[PDB]
């Protein structure tokens, strides 16, 4: 469901963001 | 636009 390496992921300032984790990038928007 | 900040890593999945 979660493409390999993406990772919903949250802020503790409430901000959720999507973390691709094998360019190690930050995604703020869903590249769907 | 929402501050993004610099990539720290979290918890390796």
């Amino acid at each position: 469901f979660l493409p390999p390496g993406w990772e919903m992921r949250i802020a503790p300032n409430g901000r959720p963001f999507f973390i691709d984790h094998n360019t190690k990038t930050t995604t703020w928007e869903d590249p769907r | 636009r929402l501050d993004l900040p610099p990539y720290e890593t979290f918890e390796d999945l």
